[PDB]
């Protein structure tokens, strides 16, 4: 009757930094709490049980304190290979509760990069079909965040574009961003100028860049 | 110690399933096993902790009566049964090892969606106007997943592979892009292969300027 | 992760083995099986104690027990039930139980000095003799004991334990086991009142 | 056992001799548990067997060479008594045969015409918590020229820490020991009160051949007896898996040559307990220096000193 | 100060028994509100007219 | 009369990691030491006074203490900005001798990158005063450990090659290797075959980089 609380936030850290997050107990739990690290694509490793002992074959970057304070990360000197995802549960008593949080999760740190900035009409075969789709594409930028605005004849528009935002690459630990605007035949027939604006700290100004139908 | 889980599979709703966790890498009566379960966006559910050697079973308060977690004595394999009530659980089952989560299974990825089996449909997305970026859009497709690649798997330098969003009709549109020097725009070939293996849809599509 | 432990123990019969593996997995469900897997090593009685001191010694060998438990034989004599266990599986000071230990010349820590029982000894029977006499309106006792450890030791009790209420035993007619002519004791203790 | 099995299977020994270089306690037990199964005779001359061990059991034949508590007990008592000093007083713990030890002093002193005048008796245990405070409390409530001690060696060195920090080892007062708190005469444990006094077994005036001599003479002494008085002699079943078979005859006769043993116009008649009853003790002192002394010798009950 | 710790060395050496009562002046009193350390019971002391 | 060692000379500490350099007292040196760390450009700052205090206005990272034996410190947590060049002075008698030590530096650990090889003839302009130098240039390579060697007509050329090394590189924690050799007009024009040839870490094979003289 006593869910964890995982805090604060996002918690994204510099390479060699530590990560250190709260899961500020409300309960009396005499001594258990876990975290779990996990990687998104995966299965969650065991990283602690007993919330102050580390189990066989781990190394000592990640632990844990406490017996009736909040139970509470130890990780220190780690590296910037992990960026992963950090809930926190307990079991003060088993099995009946299985108290779980819902997850602090940590992005990767990096200098600030501006988006290189594109556009994608339809290629004239999805015309057929009924459908237009028009893409904005944003590469190897930091951080995640980017302001994104479809505009169609200098239009605000909502409820119409898809965003979906890639994970840190192996080599660079750049974002990527793809806004998807989806439109039927009529409307599209009925605007020419489809415009992408995209605001990122990387870039001096907002850069606002057009296309024309049928061009 | 190992833990192999049933495969990923999608039914309609309305429907019991059952997947089968099996554990080889200790002896099957000497820990607690259980489920929990990982949707997307909403982290960590428990459903049931069961015993398979005297089949002693404990639910999650907020889930109790819909869904059986049987086991079994010789195969060593724990079912974890649903019923048809089951309509928006779809995600990413795990069974746990000693009541901590020592030893997570491969996973067992279930679907309950309205979408039948359906092809994708590819539409190269071409630059134009010293790197441009250029790609290939894949929409409209069920179940998952797709598998693109760039001229047989021989580009992979600036290959972003977007994750797949959802569409109010139940389907998936996703854009595998590449960044490349504006010197190869006419002086090289780009053609994405994409693969679903459900609809056993293999199509190779060339990406040209517009 | 959990480091396997062996706990033995000797007792008769085939079937007293089954509930024990059956309560040793028990014992460890109550718990988590993270941190230890508890198994069991079991043998069976049998009449040269010499034998059984070796398979004794072969089985710490063999096991490394954390605790043996000793049981009775179901061959009379209850006596040489803990005398292997008790001074060969004490070597090295590791506990050892015992179920059905009534007799008490095993309670001295000074000869075994590792040996813990679930059943009281008979200097306990001694003290709930003197609680049955508390409250009775009986102060005049006579105490007829035999000449053995197992009895002497509950005189003792019953003495300094009687002489915490200033009261006396008036006699201490002790005769020895065995011989069968015990009559003038009888007429010792009749001539009282 | 595998080396006795192998030793009354090999060779036809009926009573057989062994030395030990050690102070273990627990080996006295399983020597004691042969010599009760296996009908022939073991003694101990040497190692932890001769340190005293409580009481054998009904078909036990274990003789070992070390005086019992209370014979211990008289010989110092008596020596206190030869000093001139008619006052004492008693401190222990709970240890086995400690009651007997107290009976015993209560007893002589009760019995004898001398004046002898205990002042309370000290049964503080030093394996409680916390007590610590309450054990001081009785350590300074307690003072008297004359103090016995029985504790084992290990909680020797507490009860000279409380000791020195009430510091009642200051100018003239005595205390005496037994031999179980000594241990060894080459180690001190770091808080000797110049001038202590104690009453322990032979240090080093008994070699190894002489005691094995005197073993074999009455081993074989009492065997000639025994087949030229009874005109007979016995023999069990060598099996150390068939010892039952050995109980079809009762050679009980044999404890009643054994308590018979003398050599070299010596008394060394053995006590059915299994003390030896006229042994030969020695005093100890503690000089100046970290070291103790001989002091004394018993013989012919009789003490001599300087 | 000093007579907190001469007191504790004292029971500590048990000294303040049933046998042994001290007599002390009011400067050793000061406030008669507080108990510093030990000050063990039996400590009878003399005063100005106070309250 | 006193002399002190720092080890290791090169303190190759991981970003994540701890870094501590001792002080070797040949004698006992009172209880009064001092360290001073200096980046590349920068002059040394007094870091520790005693060696048992911390400065003013300093980071908690680093702590040491000694009474003359050895004084060492122990720095954890280390940052992007560690890595410094270490000294350390003793103080007994202030002021009768007050003799220094060697020192010692740190660098910072990253990924092996392949050296950049590119070389470079005279550009027809330096051999009109006589002289000739040929240029052989590695770009972006970790560790600074590359091995590089002159090919004057596949023979062996030593004690005629100056190679410089550039610092750390700010951005991608690379350095920078140039290796110039020097000959006469007379002896540049006896030979046409001019070739540098690398060995590194990140080198599966030697590379070789050559060219002919007038081409």
């Amino acid at each position: 009757e006593i869910v964890m609380t995982q805090s604060p936030a996002t918690l994204s850290v510099s390479p060699g930094g530590r990560a250190t997050l709260s899961c500020r107990a409300s309960q009396s739990v005499s001594s258990n709490l876990a975290w779990y690290q996990q990687k998104p694509g995966q299965a969650p490793r065991l990283l602690i049980y007993g919330a102050s002992t580390r189990a066989t074959g781990i190394p000592v970057r990640f632990s844990g304190s406490g017996s009736g304070t909040e139970f509470t990360l130890t990780i220190s000197s780690l590296q910037s290979e992990d960026f992963a995802v950090y809930y926190c549960q307990q079991y003060n008593n088993w099995p009946t509760s299985w108290t779980f949080g819902q997850g602090t999760k940590l992005e990767i740190k990096r200098t600030a990069a501006a988006p290189s900035v594109f556009i994608f009409p339809p290629s004239d075969e999805q015309l057929k079909s009924g459908t237009a789709s028009v893409v904005c594409l944003l590469n190897n930028f930091y951080p995640r965040e980017a302001k994104v605005q479809w505009k169609v004849d200098n239009a605000l528009q909502s409820g119409n574009s898809q965003e979906s935002v890639t994970e840190q690459d192996s080599k660079d630990s750049t974002y990527s961003l793809s806004s998807t605007l989806t439109l039927s035949k009529a409307d599209y027939e009925k605007h020419k100028l489809y415009a992408c604006e995209v605001t990122h700290q990387g870039l001096s100004s907002p850069v606002t860049k057009s296309f024309n139908r049928g061009e | 110690v190992q833990l192999v889980q049933s495969g990923a599979e999608a039914k309609k709703p309305g429907e019991s399933l059952k997947i089968s966790c099996k554990a080889s890498g200790y002896s099957f009566t000497t820990f607690w096993i259980g489920w929990v379960r990982q949707m997307p966006g909403s982290g960590l559910e428990w459903i049931g902790i069961i015993y398979p050697g005297d089949s002693d079973t404990r639910y999650s308060p907020s889930f109790q009566g819909h869904v059986t977690i049987s086991a079994d004595r010789s195969t060593s394999t724990a079912y974890l049964q649903w019923s048809s009530l089951k309509a928006s659980d779809t995600a990413m089952y795990y069974c746990a090892r000693s009541a901590v989560f020592d030893y997570w299974g491969q996973g067992t990825l279930v679907t309950v969606s309205s979408a039948s089996t359906k092809g994708p449909s590819v539409f190269p997305l071409a630059p134009s106007s010293g790197t441009a970026a250029l790609g290939c859009l894949v929409k409209d497709y069920f179940p998952e997943p797709v598998t693109v690649s760039w001229n047989s798997g021989a580009l992979t330098s600036g290959v972003h592979t977007f994750p797949a969003v959802l569409q109010s009709s139940g389907l998936y549109s996703l854009s595998s892009v590449v960044t490349v020097p504006s010197s190869s725009l006419g002086t090289q070939t780009y053609i994405c292969n994409v693969n679903h293996k459900p609809s056993n849809t293999k199509v190779d599509k060339k990406v040209e300027p517009k | 992760d959990p480091k396997i432990v062996n706990i033995g123990a000797v007792l008769s019969t085939r079937k007293h083995e089954q509930m024990f593996r059956e309560a040793v997995n028990q014992a460890n469900k109550r718990h988590g099986s993270w941190k230890i897997q508890l198994n069991a090593t079991s043998v069976t009685h049998k009449p040269n104690a010499i034998q059984m001191a070796l398979s004794v010694c072969e089985d710490l060998i063999s096991s490394q027990v954390y605790a043996i438990l000793v049981s009775h034989p179901p061959t009379p004599n209850d006596h040489f039930t803990p005398t292997p266990v008790s001074y060969t599986a004490g070597f090295y000071r590791i506990p050892v139980l015992g179920l059905t230990t009534r007799m008490s010349i095993y309670s001295d820590k000074s000869i075994h000095l590792s040996f813990l029982r679930t059943v009281p000894p008979y200097s306990h029977q001694s003290s709930v003799w003197f609680e049955m006499m508390r409250v009775y309106s009986w102060n005049h006792i006579i105490l007829l004991v035999s000449d053995d450890h197992e009895g002497r030791a509950a005189q003792k009790r019953l003495e300094t334990l009687l002489e915490e209420r200033e009261s006396k035993a008036e006699k201490v007619l002790q005769f020895d086991p065995g011989t069968k002519n015990v009559t003038a004791l009888l007429m010792e203790a009749k001539e009282l009142e | 056992i595998t080396r006795i099995c192998d030793l009354m299977s090999d060779r036809k020994i009926q009573g057989v001799v062994f030395a030990d270089d050690t102070d273990q306690e627990a080996i006295a037990q399983i020597l004691d548990f042969i010599s009760a199964q296996t009908l022939t005779p073991i003694l101990g001359i040497h190692g932890g067997s001769s340190m005293i061990m409580a009481d054998k059991d009904e078909s036990s034949m274990f003789f070992q060479f070390g005086p019992s508590i209370e014979q211990q007990a008289s010989v110092m008592l008596n020596i206190m008594e030869e000093y001139d000093w008619y006052i004492f007083s008693i401190v222990t713990t709970y240890f086995p045969g400690y009651q007997d030890f107290v009976n015993k002093i209560r007893s002589t002193i009760e019995n004898s015409f001398v004046g002898w005048e205990l002042e309370e008796v000290l049964l503080l245990d030093m394996s409680l918590d916390d007590g610590d405070s309450k054990i001081q409390n009785q350590l300074k409530k307690l003072q008297s020229p004359i103090i016995l001690l029985y504790c084992t060696k290990e909680e020797a060195t507490y009860i000279f820490e409380v000791a020195n920090s009430v510091g009642l080892t200051g100018y003239g007062y005595t205390w005496i020991v037994p031999s179980l708190v000594a241990g060894d005469t080459d180690t001190v444990p770091a808080e000797f009160p110049t001038g202590l006094i104690s009453v322990s077994y032979d240090e080093w005036d008994y070699g190894l051949p002489a005691r094995v001599r005197d073993g074999i003479a009455i081993i074989t002494t009492a065997a000639s007896d025994m087949l030229s008085e009874h005109s007979f002699i016995p023999e069990p079943k060598s099996s150390c898996y068939n010892t039952h078979e050995k109980r079809i005859y009762q050679s009980n006769m044999l404890n009643r040559y054994l308590i018979n043993v003398t050599f070299e116009g010596r008394d060394l008649s053995f006590s059915e307990e299994g003390y030896q009853m006229h042994p030969k003790l020695v005093i100890i002192l503690l000089n100046k220096e970290r070291k103790w002394e001989r002091v004394g010798k018993w013989k012919d009950k009789s003490l001599q000193m300087k």
